[PDB]
């Protein structure tokens, strides 16, 4: 029986909180039948792509090292595979969503805009599914094939379409930025020339949701892209713990930060 | 019941100073942020000076700004307005009025012609 | 039981599925439409606004249908209505904009100082914080005769005239008069000041100097109402 | 001022119309607002909880 | 001299008046009921929350079976639900989108709706096409319409902002009888058990007693502070309770002609829009502005209760004619049901 040491079982407080953090997140847009807009319908894909995330941390986790199955094993990496994947997706689509609806600002209001989420959505958990499931597959590394990945089984092979994928999905985010950054900067000018004298904020809240994916993932892609097979583990670990705490970063901005959901909460907490 | 009554109206020479009371009972006057209106003979309706339920916001228009000063006393519950250096185009009915609801910043409907909350007014001539 | 309760059942359910189809065409419509309601003095001229506004494309209010680039306007007019209008003003807490129209020229005694509370009213009521007002200066021709013959004075009106200057950011039209460049940017100032007192960034106001006859005005308020509806989902992104 | 001359003659006879009415002490309509709740305090469901089974929309 | 002299002579009226009632005023009501229990606490619970309007809702007006209900909205949109069920029986969209007034007859066989059109629309809902279609307009009204309600199937009382309340005919279509004499709008009104009577109260600050034959002001009552929101009789008809804008709900005697007790709180600072009793009279209930509800004692001045499940201002509350469970309507496009 392997012996659970040390950062493994950090791992599980970290995502213990993912167990609750999302969990709320998910209730709430469940619970208030008033939250049912395509923008909160993005949010609540981010939401249960994290959920699925911590969850398949803990039970990967309970599987290493309370059970030892090889086959629950690799099922649980492809389910955190997938979960990841998903997440970087739904970041791509709540990104898209808002270059949009600033964009088409009054045509947005329309069914276009709801034949289009949908859309956005079924892509976005379709590129979740298969990359998710594409180890499992045909593409596994319990054999010998080639050389293998930096995250046992994973098969770096299919670790360098997943960093190109999501270096490409940056780049798509930064582009998607810069467009909404330009009409902030168009409104600010226009807020601060209506004003006699004469934008911190935007710049703020756009530094935090940029930096924050960037530092919590940037490191992971580069170690798999740069890592082999015979890296040591703390490297691993150092670089998967800020994936973890996407999670804990992705719904506070997000979810709880919003007003009406901060309503809702007043009352839920406070059992009002 | 709600009754505003003014007070201090009647021919002044020009140049000359007078000083208009209201006085209103029925309603708790702390509560509430007081206006000063007037009609010119064969015109209508224009607001003149308005002061908030402390004191702090008064506000004055333009025919009138710094020849009016506008108080209110709410221990006799009592609304005055002093006029300094009157002239013949201020010859109006003069009416105290007040605001339809407390605690609102906002102040509607005290120049329409068939306001209910205000008092029958007084008139103020200036001749010679 | 299930004799006859059964029946009565299943039909109520058919037909809540039916309105619930009928209302899902409905909410689609309502929700592309745009609505505008429109305000001003007996003089203010938004009947010329109107006309203008018909002919391109008794009853107490006025509904006009118009379309600018495939995009839905409805366009209110209130008439037939008494003066005292603290009570039915709640009613367009939902309209994506009030398009505030103002006789700029008719400075009874001086409209202009009662069209300011008007705006100065909606803007701190409580129930129409929410809403961003786009201010009209209309009759822009008929102000610039009346400051150019010079027999009518700001400065009788409005004490503030003498020590206000020029805004460095003006953009003038061309062979326009500085006299009169001064003083109808004084104008948008008085509704300035007031639109920046109060709100803390929830609605804002659009000044724009327009004449009865520019047909260019269906442009003015397709860039406002694309802008209105574009800081407020800036508001929940906290991008603003 | 000719219509308002007009309006307050209807005011003022209004006002007369209305001076001459019987007026019960307050102590007796206070008796009969209290009688007529105390009679009626079993027939309020708002007031006396009512059981599940009474409740149709339990 | 002719309008000072009636001036003066309404002035002597009025202070007349004022000293027989205070030759009346022998004990207050709370001295009277001082001496009896409390109604402890009530904790109403919200059973049903109906949901399916896009826009704001301002009225609605329960069934005299107390099953059904009727509900009017900015989207131009009557919806008549079932309370008992939650499902919706009809949806009826409208010519004018703004709307501020419904009602529902007492014998089910009408509805009414009314606004910033200045017509009041009847719509009949026992039609032989089976589809619900306008049946009568009523345009003489030169202001806009606050309340509604029916006294029988060809007979309806219409509030205007035009200062003057109107009985019109259905069948016929014209006016049968003005109400004047109120100096501001008509924002509510309420009819007697026996529908004899019924009082309207206005902006001025004032409501008053018509009789619907005589077409005549009965009785006039002050001491608001306010614009008067809403109005409703006490269950025996002998007195009534005015809400207004100033956080104070009043009841008056109709036999004493003043006021008996003012129910108030310095927690409270935001207007009424709603009042209700209840099926005994002895609570009563009032919608704020604060998205709150308060259910008062109405013998003893007392917050008997608290229900706070609103986002918005309440702009409705009603209590049905068996008294069996409260509907209050805000502006976030929900309606609830509590008991």
């Amino acid at each position: 029986l392997p012996s659970p040491k040390a950062w493994d079982v950090v791992l599980c407080i970290s995502g213990t909180l993912v167990s609750c953090e999302n969990a709320l997140v998910v209730a709430i847009i469940v619970g208030t039948p008033a939250f049912r807009a395509p923008m909160f319908l993005l949010v609540g894909s981010l939401a249960v792509a994290d959920l699925l995330a911590g969850l398949g941390l803990v039970l990967h986790f309970a599987a290493v090292f309370c059970i030892g199955s090889a086959e629950m094993s690799l099922v649980l990496v492809g389910v955190l595979a997938m979960a990841f994947t998903a997440s970087i997706g739904s970041l791509l689509a709540i990104t898209v969503d808002r270059y949009l609806s600033l964009y088409n600002a009054l045509t947005y209001y329309s069914e276009t805009t709801v034949t289009r989420t949908y859309v956005m959505l079924a892509l976005v958990w379709g590129g979740a599914l298969g990359l998710g499931l594409l180890p499992v597959l045909a593409w596994n590394c319990l054999d010998g094939l080639t050389t293998c990945g930096v995250v046992y089984p994973l098969s770096k092979n299919h670790l360098v379409v997943l960093a190109i994928a999501f270096f490409m999905v940056f780049g798509i985010m930064l582009q998607l930025y810069a467009q909404i950054c330009r009409i902030v900067c168009r409104h600010a000018q226009q807020i601060a020339l209506q004003r006699h004298l004469l934008t911190r904020k935007g710049i703020a809240t756009l530094a935090v949701v940029l930096g924050a994916f960037a530092a919590c993932w940037l490191p992971f892609t580069v170690y798999c892209l740069l890592g082999d097979a015979h890296s040591p583990p703390l490297y691993t670990y150092l670089t998967l713990l800020p994936a973890t705490y996407n999670s804990m970063i992705n719904p506070i901005i997000y979810a709880f930060r919003n007003q009406d959901v901060q309503k809702v909460l007043w009352a839920v907490c406070c059992c009002c | 019941q709600v009754q505003l009554q003014e007070s201090g109206g009647g021919l002044v020479q020009p140049g000359g100073s007078l000083r208009l009371s209201c006085a209103a009972s029925g309603f708790t006057f702390s509560n509430y942020k007081m206006n000063w209106v007037r009609q010119a003979p064969g015109k209508g309706l224009e607001w003149v000076s308005d002061i908030s339920q402390s004191g702090a916001s008064i506000s004055y228009t333009g025919s009138v700004k710094g020849r009016f000063t506008i108080s209110r006393d709410n221990a006799k519950n009592t609304l005055y307005l002093q006029m300094n250096s009157l002239k013949p185009e201020d010859t109006a009915v003069y009416y105290c009025a007040r605001c339809p609801a407390p605690f609102t910043r906002d102040c509607f409907d005290v120049t329409s012609t068939t306001y209910a909350y205000r008092g029958q007014g007084t008139q103020v001539t200036v001749s010679s | 039981k299930t004799e006859d309760q059964r029946n009565e059942e299943k039909a109520q359910r058919e037909a809540n599925k039916k309105i619930e189809k009928q209302l899902q065409k409905d909410k689609q419509v309502y929700r592309a439409t745009h609505r505008l309601l429109l305000l001003g003095a007996g003089e203010s001229g938004k009947n010329t606004i109107v006309k203008q506004m018909r002919i391109l494309h008794t009853s107490g209010i006025f509904e006009t249908k118009f379309q600018v680039d495939k995009v839905n306007f409805h366009m209110f007019d209130v008439g037939a209505q008494r003066d005292e209008r603290r009570k039915w003003i709640q009613c367009f807490n939902d309209v994506t904009a009030i398009i505030f129209v103002v006789a700029s020229s008719s400075y009874q005694t001086n409209r202009l100082q009662a069209a300011l509370k008007l705006f100065d009213s909606i803007w701190n009521n409580k129930w129409l914080r929410d809403t961003s007002v786009i201010l009209f200066l209309n009759k822009q021709d008929l102000l610039a005769e009346k400051v150019l013959a010079g027999k009518s004075k700001i400065e009788d009106y409005f004490p503030e005239f003498a020590r206000y200057t020029t805004p460095e950011d003006a953009t003038p039209e061309p062979g326009e008069d500085p006299r009169v460049t001064r003083a109808k940017y004084f104008i948008r100032d008085e509704f300035l000041r007031i639109s920046t007192a109060s709100g803390d960034g929830r609605h804002y106001c659009y000044p724009h100097f327009t004449c009865a006859v520019d047909t260019e005005n269906i442009r003015r308020v397709f860039n406002d109402c694309r802008d209105i509806i574009q800081r407020m989902h800036l508001r929940q992104y906290e991008l603003l | 001022n000719t219509a308002s001359i007009a309006q307050a003659r209807k005011l003022v006879e209004q006002l007369k119309m209305e001076a001459n009415i019987d007026r019960i002490k307050v102590s007796k309509a206070a008796a009969d607002l209290m009688a007529y709740c105390e009679a009626h305090a079993k027939e309020d469901p708002l007031l006396t909880p009512v059981p599940a089974s009474e409740n149709p929309f339990r | 001299s002719e309008l000072d002299q009636l001036r003066q002579e309404a002035e002597q009226l009025k202070n007349q008046i004022r000293d027989a009632r205070k030759a009346c005023a022998d004990a207050t009501l709370s001295q009277i009921t001082n001496n009896i229990d409390p109604v402890g606490r009530i904790q109403m619970r919200t059973r049903r929350t109906l949901r399916g309007h896009l826009a704001k809702i301002y009225a609605m007006h329960w069934g005299t079976d107390s099953r059904l209900l009727v509900s009017a909205s900015q989207d131009g949109k009557l919806i008549i639900w079932d309370s008992y069920t939650t499902n919706k029986v009809h949806a009826i969209p409208l010519r004018s989108s703004w709307v501020m007034t419904c009602a529902y007859a007492p014998s089910g066989n009408y509805v009414a709706c009314g606004g910033l059109d200045n017509i009041c629309s009847i719509y009949n809902l026992k039609t032989r096409e089976g589809n619900v279609r306008v049946s009568r307009e009523l345009a003489g009204h030169t202001g806009y319409l606050s309340c509604c309600r029916f006294l029988d199937d060809n007979q309806i009382v219409t509030s205007s902002g035009d200062t003057t309340c109107a009985l019109w005919d259905i069948e016929t279509g014209q006016q049968t009888t003005t109400f004047t004499g109120h100096t501001g709008d008509v924002m509510s009104l309420s009819l007697a058990p026996d529908t004899r009577l019924f009082v309207s109260g206005a902006c001025d600050a004032s409501a008053k007693l018509w009789d619907v034959r005589e077409g005549m002001c009965r009785q006039t009552f002050t001491g608001h502070e306010s614009d008067i929101n809403a109005i409703c009789f006490f269950p025996n008809g002998n007195a009534f309770a005015t809400g207004s804008d100033d956080a104070t709900c009043r009841l008056f005697d109709l036999r004493a002609d003043q006021e008996l007790m003012t129910y108030s709180h310095d927690n409270i600072i935001c207007g009424i829009t709603s009042v209700s009793f209840s099926k005994s009279g002895r609570l009563l209930l009032a919608g704020y502005d604060d998205f709150n509800c308060n259910v008062w004692d109405a013998l003893k001045a007392d917050r008997a209760g608290v229900l706070a499940g609103h986002d918005n201002r309440v702009s409705c509350l009603g209590v049905t004619d068996d008294g069996m469970a409260v509907a209050t309507g805000s502006w976030d496009s929900f309606l609830k049901i509590w008991n």
